[PDB]
């Protein structure tokens, strides 16, 4: 809520697709997602460790979160109830091929 | 000796109370402190671990240059690494970014 009115967020993110992606997320996971996305954006500036001391007004004066930060953030937070469908998507890692008509008929049925 | 980096781009100074019993809770303005340091000490060559005694509004403080960032005139960006090594020295200018840090005692407000 506050991000948008404080103009701290890029215009590219559309909430609908986010709501689509997060299948089995509970209510308490979304906030962590927000946290991680912010962490990526903020780390982009400070670069803790090696390249220290780059902090300056110009950098912090135009901070905005980006969609790819959310996409990256999906790799840190993981559902807790959505742990079994993972098996289902990995069951077809071998791929699917349509070498025969028959498969199409079966799938249609 | 320096070749090019003859000026102080940013300077970081640890501020401490000289006298423990003279701790006073006044809110100290960083800008005024920087101005005080420049007006009292201008175009002076400074090194890491160099010490100084500072008289601000009758209050006596011990100042310890923790690290120094030397930059040459004409450098738009502060790409220079801040050196903790005492070898790096530079000449004060009225535009150095002066960051004041609490002393080890941590009483300066």
């Amino acid at each position: 809520k506050k991000m948008r009115e404080n103009n701290m967020m890029s215009d590219d993110v559309n909430l609908a697709e986010l709501a689509a992606l997060t299948k089995n997320f509970s209510g308490a996971e979304i906030e962590g997602l927000v946290k991680s996305a912010s962490s990526f954006a903020i780390n982009k500036t400070v670069n803790i460790g090696k390249g220290a001391t780059k902090l300056n007004t110009k950098d912090i004066a135009k901070l905005k979160v980006t969609r790819e930060d959310f996409l990256n953030a999906l790799n840190d937070v993981t559902p807790a109830f959505g742990i079994s469908e993972e098996d289902l998507k990995t069951c077809v890692e071998g791929g699917m091929m349509l070498y025969s008509e028959r498969v199409n008929s079966i799938l249609k049925n | 000796y320096s070749g090019k980096q003859s000026y102080l781009g940013s300077i970081d100074i640890d501020i401490s109370f000289r006298a423990r019993g003279k701790a006073v809770s006044t809110v100290f303005d960083q800008d005024e402190l920087a101005k005080q340091f420049v007006r009292c000490y201008e175009s002076q060559i400074f090194s890491p671990t160099q010490y100084l005694i500072m008289e601000f509004q009758g209050h006596f403080f011990d100042l310890k240059i923790r690290n120094v960032q030397a930059i040459d005139l004409g450098d738009i960006e502060p790409t220079s690494a801040v050196a903790t090594g005492i070898e790096t020295k530079g000449i004060l200018t009225k535009q150095t970014q002066i960051n004041f840090f609490k002393g080890r005692d941590g009483l300066v407000n």
